[PDB]
């Protein structure tokens, strides 16, 4: 039932309006964000709204 | 990855 989970590869929309590939580290249901780790090892909170799975629709 | 660089997807 959860759409997002720890260890999931995702695309996250950043403050420049572009998508970046990352991996979910933590899911925060209270604030509806995930801590996402990016390719440069940076980690930021991203709104659920701005996150989608990288995996093929199937 | 340390020293890695972010690029916009696709």
């Amino acid at each position: 039932r959860p759409r997002l989970w720890e260890g999931q590869d995702v695309l996250a929309r950043w403050t420049d309006g572009l998508l970046y590939l990352g991996t979910i580290k933590k899911v925060d249901s209270a604030r509806e964000v995930c801590l996402v780790q990016f390719e440069d090892d940076s980690q930021f909170l991203v709104l659920w709204k701005d996150i989608s799975p990288a995996a093929l629709p199937g | 990855s340390t020293g890695g660089v972010k690029k916009p997807h696709r």
